[PDB]
RNA sequence: CGCGGGGUGGAGCAGCCUGGUAGCUCGUCGGGCUCAUAACCCGAAGGUCGUCGGUUCAAAUCCGGCCCCCGCAACCA
RNA sequence: UCGAUGUCGGCUCGUCGCAUCCUGGGGCUGAAGAAGGUCCCAAGGGUUGGGCUGUUCGCCCAUUAAAGCGGCACGCGAGCU
RNA sequence: CGAAUGCCGGCAUGAGUAACGAUAAAGAGGGUGAGAAUCCCUCUCGCCGUAAGCCCAAGGGUUCCUACGCAAUGGUCGUCAGCGUAGGGUUAGGCGGGACCUAAGGUGAAGCCGAAAGGCGUAGCCGAAGGGCAGCCGGUUAAUAUUCCGGCCCUUCCCGCAGGUGCGAUGGGGGGACGCUCUAGGCUAGGGGGACCGGAGCCAUGGACGAGCCCGGCCAGAAGCGCAGGGUGGGAGGUAGGCAAAUCCGCCUCCCAACAAGCUCUGCGUGGUGGGGAAGCCCGUACGGGUGACAACCCCCCGAAGCCAGGGAGCCAAGAAAAGCCUCUAAGCACAACCUGCGGGAACCCGUACCGCAAACCGACACAGGUGGGCGGGUGCAAGAGCACUCAGGCGCGCGGGAGAACCCUCGCCAAGGAACUCUGCAAGUUGGCCCCGUAACUUCGGGAGAAGGGGUGCUCCCUGGGGUGAUGAGCCCCGGGGAGCCGCAGUGAACAGGCUCUGGCGACUGUUUACCAAAAACACAGCUCUCUGCGAACUCGUAAGAGGAGGUAUAGGGAGCGACGCUUGCCCGGUGCCGGAAGGUCAAGGGGAGGGGUGCAAGCCCCGAACCGAAGCCCCGGUGAACGGCGGCCGUAACUAUAACGGUCCUAAGGUAGCGAAAUUCCUUGUCGGGUAAGUUCCGACCUGCACGAAAAGCGUAACGACCGGAGCGCUGUCUCGGCGAGGGACCCGGUGAAAUUGAACUGGCCGUGAAGAUGCGGCCUACCCGUGGCAGGACGAAAAGACCCCGUGGAGCUUUACUGCAGC
RNA sequence: CGAGCUAGCCCUGGCCAGGGUGAAGCUGGGGUGAGACCCAGUGGAGGCCCGAACCGGUGGGGGAUGCAAACCCCUCGGAUG
RNA sequence: GUGGUUCGUGGAGCCAUGGGGGAAUCUGGGCGGACCACCGCCUAAGGCUAAGUACUCCGGGUGACCGAUAGCGCACCAGUA
RNA sequence: CCGAGGGUAGGGCCCGUGACUGGGGCGAAGUCGUAACAAGGUAGCUGUACCGGAAGGUGCGGCUGGA
RNA sequence: GUGGGAGAGGGUGGUGGAAUUCCCGGAGUAGCGGUGAAAUGCGCAGAUACCGGGAGGAACGCCGAUGGCGAAGGCAGCCACCUGGUCCACCCGUGACGCUGAGGCGCGAAAGCGUGGGGAGCAAACCGGAUUAGAUACCCGGGUAGUCCACGCCCUAAACG
């Protein structure tokens, strides 16, 4: 059947990107938490040009 | 007149379509004056706030003239009468000698080629606009302003009118389509005649689809729902209500008057 | 089986809960009116209060046990 | 037996008890014969096909030597429905 | 530490067990190799072929090409690989994206709002498979190419020279610019045919040296033409509108046009040049190379859904924006500038490999699932993207080999009987395409209808009739009709392709829903009715601002119910709701102080505090049922009995009318007649004693409609009597890889007892050499899930209201 | 933190072979005082019919440590809304 | 009308205060738990102000702290796979 | 080829029959009430419409076969 | 044909006042209504009665008749338009064109039906109050369809002279 993962680079970027997270206090805290944690990747890596 | 069909299909046996014979050879509209992009959307910034809206034909807005006092004294020739997707009435395309082209909402009896004009001057004829004062008591009228210089707001639906009843210092009394008795300021413009397309009420949609074409989504009964959804939801195999009939939001829907009492508008109203 | 409602002249109903007196209606009987009958009028009688028992100074009336009458319930399986 | 014993009826397969429906053996009979009634021995084998109902049962249809009762977790769902 | 269905780990059992992922299928010879069913090569075979073939987009991201490799990954093997090591490989002014535009939406200076964080928010900005925009055809690489190279062709920009003109904008206007369905003409794509032109070869096995078989007979292309079509009127005056201005546009007014004549713009045809070019055969490659060839490269036909495109015609639901483009002027500039022609010079950034219906994307897997767009050849079946076969192209689905038991899946066939099977004809059968006869009740006059039931269907020869395209003829192509005749069991000879009726229920109907057990009679629906709302509407979301409603205005918008259509919807307003009542009763804060207390020496200061004044709500008075709801008991009575039109009485707010009625409703019940049957708890018609119908939670009907539910009959069958044979895939045996839940340990028999009451394990007796293998499924209260019912717990949640208590709201 | 599954709405694009039946409306004829209306012919309507793609998920069987945490075979509904 | 305080409307002050009314400048004002007298204490409606105190990313010392199933999640290129 | 007739299939008229049901005819002395004939104690009749155990009543218009 | 006349003859548009009902204002107090008599009912929440104002619907008093017109059903305030029939004078033109009329076709009171509109009075149904033995009636107080209009149906009558 159709599963739940339907990859889209634009969506992944607009949805979970560094700039989206930065836009709101909710998201800014996510970066803070991930930084303090020592996460190698703050936001998902969306590729291609 | 109303177009009628033979039952060559079920739902074609009741279906019924407007007569478009008053639609003069001018079916597609007029750029310049109108159209605008019209912005379909069944809801506010976010959430739906009027249920069951959506779908249905794309539209172009015809930006019509609801304040006729710009062109006081300037007459215009009625050039055409065309279909307007965004109202029950039809609209008149008129050419002002000025050059300017406006649409007026098209009254019953309006003929193409006719002369029409607005102002204190203005022969009392179908199509003309006047401040309510100079209009003879008892004449039927439409596109009436509520307060002066604020635009036509009463009687624009197809086949509607108001009748002038009497006067009272600065106000003339109106009898509105609903039957209400209203004091409306003398200085309010209103155009003589009834609205026309009066056979609008006689049309039978005929099937579900037609409803959808006009963007009317299926309306579901409270009875059909559940207690979470509606006061009428549940219980077992059908149910008669079990309380005084209500809206989904709990207010009673048979009888409960809802106009706020202390409206300052009150001292200008005399009926139902 | 459990639940609670009734048994009052010939018929249908009051009366009880706040015991002490059984009343209304109809029908029955005698008298009248009419040529006559019905209607009307004037008068008149008729109830061991379902049946056993005590409760009491006294039970239609309060309390128990049976007697038929009516209405309710009888559910998860 | 609730850290589960699947619960009606049908179906397949059975198998047992006899307080025996049929067939064998009998006694009494208000047993002439034939046919019954009834009781006593006896389970070795038998114990049909349908209409209606989920039905068990039952009621009919047409036959029969007869159209037996009951147990086996209202036998049988790691066999079916 | 021994138990916590404990935690983490390791290793056992089941077990050499089930499996090895589509039943599209394989065999052999030769190579390589330490080692081959599996790797390369060849021959033969089978499978896709509106794909299982090629081209995009998304997503993936080294998976591409090559050398050397086989420990692992591959469901076996592997010399192979999408795997391991290394190296190479993606070339653009013209394709796509960006230095262009705007959509919903986002963002957002002005502005408004919010305890904060933040929420709105016109102008502008951002935002794309939408608008705008200049590249076609061939060649070379192991791997890239509309990117390189070849030929032919364009686009901007910047500086020049040459000629024209009032040039000039983010501002005006015009255009871009828009639906659906049906379409005409002329073409192109693609396809068929050819005695003609080009070709290696070919006569097989009885015949054919022949218009014989086989292969192939194009591609691109500026100008100028040619054909088809798209667009457009030209003058002059007046001008108060397009938010400054206008020579523009708009509105009047006259003349000329009414035509595509003329202007331009597309597409196609031709085009200077350029390019490709088969089968076969010989080569050594994994693959591509030469030869055929100096290839030929020509006529006929069919022909689009594609091109001309902003084409036309009808309809109602009435069909984006902005820029590029044309123009009009404004400031300003007019030694500037802009247009046209020519020259030279400038033209950046990112993507470009490969997979791409799948072994590289989404599903933990090399997964039988999912995944948008374009091409998708031929022949035959009426047609088509259907179906059968087959081009090109691509596969034989990464375990094999044997055997030929039960039993299972998938299939085929059956005497006689045809529903007896069964909860049901569940399933399976029959039927099946086209043409032609031929068709009922009913009906809203459409339909019912493919009603039913029928016949025709091939091939041969003769005669004969319309078109199409060609000239009016030839052919090639599409449709017809008539007449003889041949053959078979059988002619849509294979494949795709209704079983038909009758009568009830429910719902009108197409529609919609429980993604992953219910598709319905539930939802919706047109339509009907009630009720709210006069517009800063009611209603909804948000504290707000604000937005929806709606850029709507009572023929409009919200809420409820009912649900096409026909005939209809009775009576009760006592209770509850809703509505309407300047009276009255009651009523909080506050107004009011008659009056009483606390202090003080007093002036004072501080409390209590009754009259009466005080809203809405209630109470009370009214109305209202397509508002919540409701719509009776008993006793008698007719000249056969029976029965009760008739009466008496109690009670009510009023006591169910019509129309249905043992029902989707009927307990007693298989009610009672009647029909269908040999037989009928079901079905159909009736009676009515309606446990417990009933009129908009609508009542009684209704043609048509339905994967809805019930009953009946015909037709037909393996459903059955009642089985039997046959096929393929497994099962079984050999080689290879090889799991699982489960498991206190086990050396694990019957009966009769007994035991916590159903024993392999206790008692007595009975039987029983040790161990396996294919099978059946009675038992181990077998496995699986801390029972889903039940009850408990002062455990939890969703729900309702005249439970309490608050809160938003009014 | 989630509408990359799903539920609706908005904006922009796309897809729906091939047949059937043949409404209005025109056109001619008939009819009439003018009509209505009736005939053909044309016309090409429709939550219309058959049937692919495509969107479904009706009935049965299979599958059930599956190929699959919804699948496969036969069968069925819609397919210009 | 509320918060703060041991204070939950209590006899409820004091300190903060959203709403209404609304003074004085020392013979002025507040408080000393309703209030009033008396006796006392402070001087509101402007601000600033070390130190003693809290913490422990980071460096150092020390442990009747662990010693690779412990000790931080990580002794190991871990907020990695 | 035709063709008596036989078979399958579907329609047309007619007759018989049917639980049950509708109203109808006739049947000496059954119940109910009084509609009509006298102005019939509400003038009557009437088409239509609703309602009622029943004659009947009533609404609207009409008639004189009444005042 | 020529020239005249009477008419509630038909259709559409427009319009006048009287009266009833309701709302509003004034003034006004204890009953009004109704009948054979009563009661339901209306009214101190201010009725009836009177004044003034507004709204709306239907019907046109006097003239009016024993009258006029129409083929019938029918048709009545007033105005205009559109329009049918008809009588009279003259004897002007035609020149038998004549009468009836199966079917067909139109017309057709009232009540009723459809969709829309309107609704003042009245008024089937219905509810009450009296009268009755009962009264689903007569009388009384309410009241819905309807009566009114546009259009479409219906087609019957004591459509009677
Ligand atoms: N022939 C009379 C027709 O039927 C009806 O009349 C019938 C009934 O009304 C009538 O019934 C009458 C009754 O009215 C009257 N008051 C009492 C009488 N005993 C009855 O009588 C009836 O029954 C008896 C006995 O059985 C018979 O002998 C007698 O013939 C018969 N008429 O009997 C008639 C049938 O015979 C209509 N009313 C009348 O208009 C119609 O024309
Ligand atoms: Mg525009
Ligand atoms: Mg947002
Ligand atoms: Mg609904
Ligand atoms: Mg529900
Ligand atoms: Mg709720
Ligand atoms: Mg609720
Ligand atoms: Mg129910
Ligand atoms: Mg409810
Ligand atoms: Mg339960
Ligand atoms: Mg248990
Ligand atoms: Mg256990
Ligand atoms: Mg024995
Ligand atoms: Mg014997
Ligand atoms: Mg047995
Ligand atoms: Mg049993
Ligand atoms: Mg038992
Ligand atoms: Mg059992
Ligand atoms: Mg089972
Ligand atoms: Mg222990
Ligand atoms: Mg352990
Ligand atoms: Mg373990
Ligand atoms: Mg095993
Ligand atoms: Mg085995
Ligand atoms: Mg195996
Ligand atoms: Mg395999
Ligand atoms: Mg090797
Ligand atoms: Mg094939
Ligand atoms: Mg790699
Ligand atoms: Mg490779
Ligand atoms: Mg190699
Ligand atoms: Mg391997
Ligand atoms: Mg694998
Ligand atoms: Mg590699
Ligand atoms: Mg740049
Ligand atoms: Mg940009
Ligand atoms: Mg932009
Ligand atoms: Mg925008
Ligand atoms: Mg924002
Ligand atoms: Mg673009
Ligand atoms: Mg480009
Ligand atoms: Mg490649
Ligand atoms: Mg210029
Ligand atoms: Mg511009
Ligand atoms: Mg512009
Ligand atoms: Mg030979
Ligand atoms: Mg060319
Ligand atoms: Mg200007
Ligand atoms: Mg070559
Ligand atoms: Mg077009
Ligand atoms: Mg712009
Ligand atoms: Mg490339
Ligand atoms: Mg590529
Ligand atoms: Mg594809
Ligand atoms: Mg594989
Ligand atoms: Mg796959
Ligand atoms: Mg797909
Ligand atoms: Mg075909
Ligand atoms: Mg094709
Ligand atoms: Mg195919
Ligand atoms: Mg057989
Ligand atoms: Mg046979
Ligand atoms: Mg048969
Ligand atoms: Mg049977
Ligand atoms: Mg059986
Ligand atoms: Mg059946
Ligand atoms: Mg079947
Ligand atoms: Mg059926
Ligand atoms: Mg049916
Ligand atoms: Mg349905
Ligand atoms: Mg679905
Ligand atoms: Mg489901
Ligand atoms: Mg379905
Ligand atoms: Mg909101
Ligand atoms: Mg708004
Ligand atoms: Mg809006
Ligand atoms: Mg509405
Ligand atoms: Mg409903
Ligand atoms: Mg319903
Ligand atoms: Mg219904
Ligand atoms: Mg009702
Ligand atoms: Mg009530
Ligand atoms: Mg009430
Ligand atoms: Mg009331
Ligand atoms: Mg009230
Ligand atoms: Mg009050
Ligand atoms: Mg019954
Ligand atoms: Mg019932
Ligand atoms: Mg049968
Ligand atoms: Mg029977
Ligand atoms: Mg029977
Ligand atoms: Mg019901
Ligand atoms: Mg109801
Ligand atoms: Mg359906
Ligand atoms: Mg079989
Ligand atoms: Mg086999
Ligand atoms: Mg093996
Ligand atoms: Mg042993
Ligand atoms: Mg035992
Ligand atoms: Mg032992
Ligand atoms: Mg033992
Ligand atoms: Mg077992
Ligand atoms: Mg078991
Ligand atoms: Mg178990
Ligand atoms: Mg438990
Ligand atoms: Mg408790
Ligand atoms: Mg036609
Ligand atoms: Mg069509
Ligand atoms: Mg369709
Ligand atoms: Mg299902
Ligand atoms: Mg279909
Ligand atoms: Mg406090
Ligand atoms: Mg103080
Ligand atoms: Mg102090
Ligand atoms: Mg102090
Ligand atoms: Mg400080
Ligand atoms: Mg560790
Ligand atoms: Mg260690
Ligand atoms: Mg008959
Ligand atoms: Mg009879
Ligand atoms: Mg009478
Ligand atoms: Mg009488
Ligand atoms: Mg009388
Ligand atoms: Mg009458
Ligand atoms: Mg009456
Ligand atoms: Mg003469
Ligand atoms: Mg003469
Ligand atoms: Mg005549
Ligand atoms: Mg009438
Ligand atoms: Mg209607
Ligand atoms: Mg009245
Ligand atoms: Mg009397
Ligand atoms: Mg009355
Ligand atoms: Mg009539
Ligand atoms: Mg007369």
């Amino acid at each position: 059947m159709k599963r739940t993962w339907q990859p889209n680079r634009r969506k992944r970027a607009k949805t979970h990107g560094f700039r989206a997270r930065m836009r709101t206090p909710g998201g800014r805290k996510v970066l803070k938490r991930r930084r303090q944690k020592g996460r190698w990747r703050l936001t998902p890596a969306v590729r291609k040009r | 007149a109303v177009k009628k069909f033979k039952p060559y299909t079920p739902s074609r046996r009741f279906m019924t379509v407007a007569d478009f014979s008053e639609i003069t050879k001018t079916e597609p509209e007029k750029s310049l004056v109108k159209p605008l992009k019209k912005t379909g959307g069944r809801n506010n910034q976010g959430r739906i706030t009027v249920r069951f809206r959506g779908g249905g034909h794309k539209r172009l807005y015809r930006i019509i003239d609801f304040k006729r006092w710009d062109k006081v004294g300037i007459p215009a020739k009625v050039a055409a009468i065309e279909y307007d997707p965004n109202r029950s009435a039809r609209i008149a395309l008129l050419h002002y000698v000025d050059g300017e082209k406006r649409y007026i909402i098209a009254p019953d009896g309006l003929q193409v080629g006719q002369q029409v004009v607005a102002g204190p001057d203005a022969p009392i004829q179908v199509g003309n606009a006047l401040p309510l004062r100079f209009i003879p008591v008892g004449t039927v009228v439409h596109a009436v302003e509520l307060e002066p210089k604020k635009g036509a707001k009463l009687a624009r639906a197809a086949g509607t009118s108001a009748q002038i009843q009497g006067r009272e210092g600065d106000y003339v009394i109106l009898r509105l389509p609903s039957g209400e008795l209203r004091k409306v300021h003398g200085e309010c413009y209103a155009t003589v005649g009834a609205v026309g397309n009066a056979d609008h009420k006689n049309i039978v949609l005929g099937k579900a689809g037609r409803s959808r074409w006009l963007g009317r989504r299926p309306h579901v009964r409270g009875a059909a729902m559940n207690p979470v959804d509606h006061p009428h939801g549940g219980g077992e195999g059908r149910a008669p209500r079990g309380r005084p009939p209500a809206s989904p939001w709990g207010w009673q829907t048979k009888g409960l008057k809802t106009r706020k009492r202390r409206k300052p508008s009150s001292r200008f109203i005399i009926a139902r």
